[PDB]
RNA sequence: UAUGUUAAGUGGAAAAGGAUGUGGGGUUGCUUAGACAACCAGGAUGUUGGCUUAGAAGCAGCCACCAUUGAAAGAGUGCGUA
């Protein structure tokens, strides 16, 4: 998990969601899983 | 809007034309077959003039709506593809109960043999014979 | 570097750079070499040197040629073309005996063969090449100065691989310089040419005459 | 019957225990006689040239040669007069055929090809004739 | 990098930034620019890097307007040094920009491209931006 | 007291930048001659298009990307097999 200030989409099947309060992408490559 | 009812206003009315030029509309539920399966029926009806076509639901009950039928309201469902035969009617009938002999996913019901709406057990007759 | 990377790679848009300012690349850079009959290796290109370079930088460099440290292969490109050209080679092998490469084979390589009048090239003496790098005859006359160093030890082989089985079929065709193939029967009749390595890792194919 | 039907397209006629007549039926313990004597006693006349041949073989070892037509693959580079085909399409042209030519391949193949109307299926060998490049 | 040829005087004030822009507050050449919407001194380096950035991505195809220019330069002074004892010596060129000017053009390249480019350009100058078209 | 907003203890500290938090306006497509989402069925023929490859069949790479049954099916949107 890539836990960055930046946290957007690379790639076309990225999901961008909200759990607890913050945002997070999850994705299925699990290289592209990041975190606010 | 406009585009879309002109079209689907011509298309409703060529069915009821075709249902009263034809001597016998029947439909089958085209549903678990071959695309293929149906194309060697419809190319031997195709060089006796049986071909068939499928439509909405709620356009398919608008031609029969006005084209003088009072026994197909509750024909109006599930797969519906109406097969127009006003050359051969007998030849048509007896295509679709070739078929559904080899094929049981075509149990066809739709009878209007003589313009006339006979029930789902008098189209077997009328398929077998 | 980039006359072989254009005459083999698979990414040929993947250049190095080239100028005749002093001091143009001052990064290593890695690039994969398939040569036409399914052989792999690297080459790798290094920041060049002058004469007299502080020994403050030398330290700073002993980092910048890691990779010639560890190397299978190295090529000593000296020009031709310069009289200083003996004192030129002098200062690089001192300067790599600073770094720390040495029991290294080393090929020579004159270059700007071109600009001196009336000269052979390609040739080859000894272990020293003259050649121009801007021909497409003294570029593959080094790859196979270069197959000639590396793969010495690629003994031919034959196989039968089973006819069910596949996936070796590919693997023999991709990691070898297949002599010929025969279609049997009772299988196919494969004779080629692979590594050590694969004469143990695939010892049961193989089949005697 | 016929567990398995994978069709099997290979050089007709004089074929070989190639790959195109191997793995194809490989797993189906395909004999010489069974890939290689029996498309050649079936291609007697349809020899020569390659022609695809569709096989089934059940649980038991089964050699239903059934021998494809002569596909328009082959059929364009007769009509055409080209032994390899122009990967160019519209960027060039190889060679071209004659516009007489096509009705008579595409007249032989009628009876093989599912189309009612004569006149359309002359239209799907454009699609053959503009795949080749070459007219 | 930009900077004046010869100039009359080599010491400047720093000046202020209060206010609109007095001119070039509207596209003129091309048909898409950078406007800023605050405003701050923006340096010569801001100025090549945010260029370099902005014709990378256009592969060199189609012209770029830059309608800001480094007047003004300003001095520094070394660390160790006292208060007084004169002036320090000019180190870099600004170009003190207030709200409302357009600082780049773009023109020859698509919409998608224009924009993206752009947005690349924005992220190296200190000041928040929009990106605006001709009418 | 009257009408609304915030769910962050924001209120009671701090930016570039990132975001399907939340409320209010505007411009619009489709739709009871049946809209979106789900469930059932179909999703094919010449044909493995040509070239290159030991191997290229929609899916290593480049070239035009057709007609056919039909109301739909792409010379194939992503998996997978060397
Ligand atoms: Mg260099
Ligand atoms: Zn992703």
């Amino acid at each position: 998990m890539k836990v960055r200030p930046s946290v957007k989409p690379m790639c076309e099947k990225c999901k961008v969601i909200r759990r607890k309060g913050k945002v997070m992408v999850i994705c299925e490559n699990p290289k592209h899983k990041q975190k606010q | 809007m406009s585009k879309v009812l002109e079209a689907k206003q011509s298309a409703v009315e060529e069915i009821k034309t075709k249902l009263s030029a034809s001597a016998s509309t029947v439909i089958v539920d085209y549903r678990g077959l071959n695309v293929g399966e149906i194309t060697d029926l419809r190319k031997q009806l195709r060089d006796a003039g049986i071909e068939f076509k499928v439509y909405k639901n709620s356009l398919t009950r608008r031609a029969v709506e006005a084209n003088g039928y009072e026994g197909l309201e509750g024909a109006l469902t599930g797969p519906n593809a109406i097969a127009f035969s006003n050359e051969d009617v007998v030849a048509p009938a007896k295509i679709l109960n070739d078929f559904a002999k080899d094929h049981e996913a075509l149990e066809i019901k739709a009878g209007v043999i003589e313009g006339k709406v006979a029930s789902l057990e008098e189209i077997k007759a009328l398929a077998t014979l | 570097m980039n006359g072989l990377v254009r005459a083999y790679s698979e990414t040929a848009d993947k250049q190095v750079f080239e100028k005749d300012m002093l001091f143009a690349t001052l990064e290593t850079s890695v690039r994969e070499i398939v040569l036409p009959d399914n052989k792999q290796f690297l080459l790798t290109d290094t920041v060049g040197f002058v004469s007299k370079l502080p020994h403050q930088l030398v330290k700073a460099f002993r980092s910048t040629l890691e990779e010639a440290r560890d190397a299978d292969l190295l090529i000593h490109v000296v020009d031709y073309s310069d009289p200083h050209y003996k004192t030129m080679m002098k200062t690089t092998e001192e300067t790599l005996k600073v770094v720390g490469v040495e029991d290294v084979p080393v090929i020579y390589a004159y270059n700007k063969a071109d600009l001196l009048e009336d000269e052979m090239y390609p040739k080859q003496t000894g272990n020293t090449i003259i050649f121009s790098a801007r021909e497409e005859e003294s570029l593959e006359f080094l790859t196979e100065v270069i197959r000639k160093e590396l793969f010495a030890s690629y003994e031919k082989a034959t196989f039968l691989i089973p006819f069910e089985a596949g996936q070796v079929v590919a693997y023999l065709n991709e990691h070898a310089d297949i002599l010929e193939t025969e279609y049997l029967e009772n299988g196919t009749q494969i004779v080629a040419e692979v590594s050590p390595a694969d004469l143990q890792k695939l010892a049961e194919y193989q089949v005697a005459e | 019957k016929v567990i398995k039907e994978v069709k099997l397209q290979i050089p007709a006629g004089k074929a070989n225990p190639a790959p195109p007549v191997g793995p194809a039926l490989g797993q189906a313990g395909v004999n010489i006689m069974g890939f290689c004597k029996e498309f050649n006693a079936r291609t007697a006349d349809q020899a020569g040239l390659i022609i695809p041949v569709v096989i089934t073989v059940f649980e038991d070892r089964s050699f239903t040669f059934i021998t494809k037509t002569p596909p328009a693959a082959v059929l364009l580079k007769k009509a055409a007069k080209v032994e390899k085909g122009s990967g160019e399409p519209n960027k060039t042209k190889v060679a071209s055929v004659t516009r007489a030519q096509v009705q008579e391949i595409a007249e032989t193949k009628m009876p093989d090809l599912n189309a009612a109307n004569v006149e359309s299926a002359m239209l799907m060998v454009e699609g053959t004739a503009r795949s080749m490049g070459i007219t | 990098m930009l900077v004046p040829k010869r100039v009359k005087y080599r010491r400047e004030f720093r000046g202020n930034m209060r206010g609109r822009a007095k001119g070039g507050t509207e596209v003129a050449f091309g048909e898409y620019g950078l406007q800023a919407v605050e405003a701050s001194w923006i340096t010569n380096r801001q100025i090549e890097a945010a260029r370099i950035a902005m014709t990378r991505y256009m592969k060199r195809g189609g012209k770029v307007w830059i309608k800001i220019f480094p007047h003004k330069s300003y001095t520094s002074k070394p660390i160790g040094v006292r208060m007084g004892k004169g002036k320090g010596a000019p180190e870099g060129w600004v170009s003190p920009v207030k709200r409302g000017k357009i600082m780049f053009e773009i023109a020859g390249v698509p919409e998608d491209v224009a924009r993206e480019a752009l947005r690349l350009a924005a992220h190296k100058l200190p000041v928040k931006t929009k990106i605006v078209k001709r009418e």
